């Protein structure tokens, strides 16, 4: 079915030597490659963007398409044909920083020989310098870094990695995808436009007979998936969705299908609509925690029932409630989406664990709302 | 050769270290895993809590209902059904690897319902319509510690048991490097999501990354209890790949609690029971006696849960404790043991919604001693006087001690002060502090109707209180000696 194949093609897992919009990045990164195996000289590149740029299915494209373990030829434009070993490594899926010299050595000795235990680079050092050129891809190199310690020992993985990939006589390069003179040389991947991503979703359903999409449509989600950091994750899972809702709810799918996604996954409540469904009851008390909180701001549920007693016996306005009535009314502001009751500690004399009101609601449509009820302005 | 210091209760799994990366020399030496004799699912502490009936045990006529509305045995959730169903059958189907989030509030059928989607997907994959797979369900707050779910999640797939970063490995390995044909599908649901949340958050994004593997064939369905969970707690890059789609669960309307009731009370409500007098048990179909629970009791449960969670637990909770109510009644009025119409009615359904609403600190404070009560007092008034919520302890001694000296000519105060300075009895000089004073002083703390500092000079120490101020007031009021003067 051509509905099921669609959506196999449009999941953030899916496949497809250059990228659709990535022609650039891509002449840079291998003119980096040439300047690197056919030199024979180890240098360092340091690749970074924002997620879904597509700097992992680049390098990803580069390996598959155009490359001991792991041995295979590179081809210049020359076309000599060198010798060249190429690995991949996520370095977040790695127990320690400290091991991936040896996941390196484990990435490229044969199991067949002898295995020898890698410590630090001095030891992968020494192994590099028989041979036939090493590329290793590090994705997430900015997880090298170490989380506690300070600046000295965070940097100790990456200064030594990039000591190895600097010195002479080896032929160690370093390809490094982070996320938004020995310093290596750096590409910024860029944001995708709309007409990039159009691009890339035209030439990802080429393989497709039939297009199911109005091509309006893909330019819609296009332009709303085209923010400030608008990635093509967000666009495959609209178009996915798109799918999702056109055959949950039953031909070339329209632009409203787009604009049901964008409703269906976007609960884009009011606070109009979240007060009007309150009664006269649960509205008094929101005010009266509004106002408490405006007095106090570091206020407790006591404390706010303190202050509800005090107004309804200044005003007199029905009957007034028990402290644990008060506090259910509160649950239901939680349930209805206006006010949290969080758990922290004080900041007195006597510090403890108390429960605590926070307010999510923008006071000008809050205000507007009680306006308009007469009984209620002595607590406004 | 002599320890600094020893471990003697070191208790040490049968964990190998070794990841499954180096079990064959190359990728074309791996198998089809799927054959392998350990890989994919391929108890015996059930006969432990065994024992020998002896006795008949009476079973009467709201013993069904009570059992009928457990949590243990899908109306409402249709449309969120279809969404995970039709995503998980497009995913398995195609062999690809996606993410679901689905998050909600609690007891809104969330587990429920991806359970239910699963056994449909599994009776589907048995009809040979889909390629078969293998069902991981890994609860966070089932772990000791959070790394166990790579412990448990490897452990599923191949059999071995490995040290959790080797299992992290292994997983890596298994997700990218080997190919489809070699491999079977896996169904991961994370209950309790946030639970699996640490500081480095590796375990997310290994778990989220891995169903961005080309290879991997993983379906994640990640249940959360919030929808702004990866915005608040989690990077960018875990955000990214978790996706814009997002399922969230609503609370339950009082109709759909009230479908939810009325299918777990059909076969019971408006049935006739053969009920013996003589012990009390009943057998469904000697008196025939009829059943009901009346829906208007379990719409105005069904209004006031769905008010205030919409959870479908705390609905069914209130209706089985409405029918224990009735039941006690009814055991006590006809004299039955634990060895012509019955109701459930709406009074009981008000008695089981108000008793968790009652207030008892209240009452607490009402039936205490008199010198607790003073203590209460004292402090309420220091409160009233200089307008401070803390006040130090030996404030609170010599207003007390003020609150004697000065209205002494009431009776009562004529009656207590030889008791409350010497204990009723010469030859015991007179008291600095009253008698019983660190006895209340401490029952107080323990109720937390009161918050102590820690200083270890007793003068200077301040005590707040706890609970709210009105409520103590009204607790000092009702007192006939405290509201007198
Ligand atoms: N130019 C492109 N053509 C086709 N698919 C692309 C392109 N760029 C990205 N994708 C797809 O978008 C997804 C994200 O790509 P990729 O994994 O390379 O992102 P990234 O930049 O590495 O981000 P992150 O920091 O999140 O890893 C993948 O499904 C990938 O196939
Ligand atoms: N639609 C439903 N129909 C029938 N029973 C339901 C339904 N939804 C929930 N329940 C009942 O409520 C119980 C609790 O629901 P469930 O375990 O699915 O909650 P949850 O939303 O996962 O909650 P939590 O966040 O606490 O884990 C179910 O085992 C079942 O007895
Ligand atoms: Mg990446
Ligand atoms: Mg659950």
């Amino acid at each position: 079915s051509i509905f099921l194949r669609t959506k196999a093609l449009l999941q953030k897992s899916s496949e497809l030597g250059a990228l659709p919009a990535r022609t650039a990045e891509y002449e840079q990164v291998m003119n980096f490659l040439a300047k690197a195996i056919s030199e024979h000289r180890s240098d360092s590149l340091y690749i970074t963007g924002p997620p879904g740029t597509g700097k992992t299915a680049q390098l990803d494209m580069i390996i598959r398409q155009k490359f001991l373990q792991n041995l295979s030829w590179f081809e210049l434009p020359d076309g000599r044909l060198e010798s060249v070993a190429v690995t991949s490594i996520n370095c977040i899926s790695l127990g320690e920083p400290s091991s991936i010299f040896q996941k390196i050595f484990d990435s490229f000795q044969d199991l067949n020989g002898p295995t020898l235990q890698i410590k630090n680079m001095q030891h992968l050092q020494k192994f590099l310098e028989p041979y036939t050129t090493f590329v290793v891809v590090l994705d997430e190199m900015d997880r090298l870094l170490h989380a506690n310690t300070s600046e000295t020992q965070s940097v100790r993985t990456i200064l030594e990695l990039f000591l190895l990939a600097k010195l002479p006589t080896v032929s160690f390069v370093l390809i490094g995808m982070a996320n938004s003179g020995l310093l290596p040389q750096t590409i910024v991947f860029q944001p995708y436009t709309a007409e990039q991503m159009y691009e890339i979703v035209i030439q990802k359903m080429s393989s497709l007979p039939t297009i199911i999409f109005q091509p309006m449509a893909i330019k819609f989600a296009a332009k709303k998936c085209a923010g400030n950091t608008g990635d093509l994750r967000k666009l495959f899972d609209v178009l996915r969705g798109s799918i999702e809702i056109y055959e949950l709810e039953k031909g070339k799918i329209g632009l409203n299908y787009i604009a049901k996604v964008f409703s269906k996954f976007v609960n884009n409540n009011s606070t109009r609509t979240r007060i009007a469904k309150l009664n006269i009851q649960q509205k008094l008390i929101l005010c009266t925690i509004i106002q408490s909180l405006k007095l106090n701001s570091d206020a407790t549920i006591d404390e706010s029932f303190d202050h509800y007693i005090k107004a309804i016996t200044k005003t007199d306005t029905l009957a007034p409630l028990q402290r644990n009535e008060f506090l259910e009314i509160c649950t239901i502001l939680e349930t209805c989406g206006l006010v949290s009751i969080k758990k922290t500690k004080c900041k007195g004399k006597t510090k403890r664990f108390v429960d605590k009101i926070d307010v999510d609601l923008d006071m000008r449509e809050f205000y507007d709302e009680m306006t308009k009820i007469s009984i209620l302005k002595p607590f406004l | 050769v002599i320890r600094k210091f020893t471990k003697k209760n070191v208790a040490r799994a049968k964990k190998k270290y070794t990841p499954f990366s180096k079990r064959f020399k190359s990728i074309a030496a791996i198998p089809d895993l799927t054959s392998l004799p350990e890989f994919y699912g391929n108890s015996r502490f059930e006969n432990k809590l065994k024992t020998t009936q002896k006795h008949q045990i009476v079973e009467t006529i709201f013993s069904k209902v009570k059992k009928q509305l457990n949590s243990s045995y899908l109306p409402a959730r249709e449309n969120e059904f279809a969404s995970i169903y039709l995503s998980a059958y497009s995913a398995i189907e195609s062999d690809s690897a996606t993410t679901i989030y689905v998050a909600g509030t609690p007891g809104v059928g969330k587990t429920l319902t991806v359970r239910e989607v699963v056994k449909e997907l599994l009776s589907s994959s048995a009809q040979r319509e889909i390629p078969d797979f293998l069902y991981v369900e890994i609860n966070g707050l089932k772990m000791v510690k959070p790394t166990d779910c790579y412990e448990t999640l490897w452990n599923k797939v191949s059999g071995e048991r490995l040290t959790w970063a080797a299992s992290m490995e292994s997983l890596e390995f298994y997700f990218k490097r080997v190919p489809k044909n070699k491999k079977k599908t896996i169904v991961v649901l994370l209950d309790e999501l946030d639970a699996m949340v640490t500081k480095s958050q590796d375990i997310m994004y290994n778990f989220f990354n891995w169903t961005t593997y080309e290879n991997a064939k993983l379906i994640v369905i990640a249940v959360a209890n919030t929808m702004d969970l990866p915005e608040r707690q989690l990077g960018n890059k875990i955000t990214s790949r978790i996706g814009f789609t997002r399922i969230m669960f609503t609370g339950y309307t009082h109709e759909e609690l009230k479908n939810i009731i009325d299918l777990r009370l059909k076969g019971l409500n408006d049935s006739f029971f053969y009920v013996d007098t003589k012990t009390g048990n009943a057998i469904l179909i000697v008196r025939k006696v009829r059943l009901r629970m009346s829906a208007d009791a379990i719409e105005i449960a069904s209004r006031k849960v769905a008010s205030v969670s919409g959870d479908a637990r705390r609905a069914l909770k209130v209706c089985k404790r409405a029918a224990e109510i009735a039941e006690k009644h009814y055991m006590a009025k006809h004299g039955y043991g634990y060895d012509g119409v019955q109701t459930v009615h709406i009074t009981h359904v008000m008695k089981a919604l108000n008793e968790t609403l009652n207030s008892h600190v209240i009452t607490f404070m009402t039936r205490l001693s008199f010198t607790a009560k003073l203590f209460i007092y004292a402090l309420l008034n220091l409160m009233k006087k200089n307008g401070s919520q803390e006040q130090e302890l030996g404030d609170i001694v010599d207003e007390i001690k003020l609150l004697i000296e000065v209205n002494g000519s009431n009776k009562f105060v004529m009656e207590i002060a030889k008791t409350l300075f010497q204990q009723g009895s010469d030859n015991i000089s007179e008291q600095l502090r009253i008698i019983s004073w660190d006895f209340v002083l401490n029952q107080l703390l323990d109720a937390g109707i009161l918050f102590k500092q820690t200083m270890k000079n007793d003068r200077i120490c301040c005590v707040k209180l706890n609970i709210s101020v009105e409520e103590a007031k009204r607790a000092m009021n009702e007192d006939e000696t405290l509201r007198n003067l």
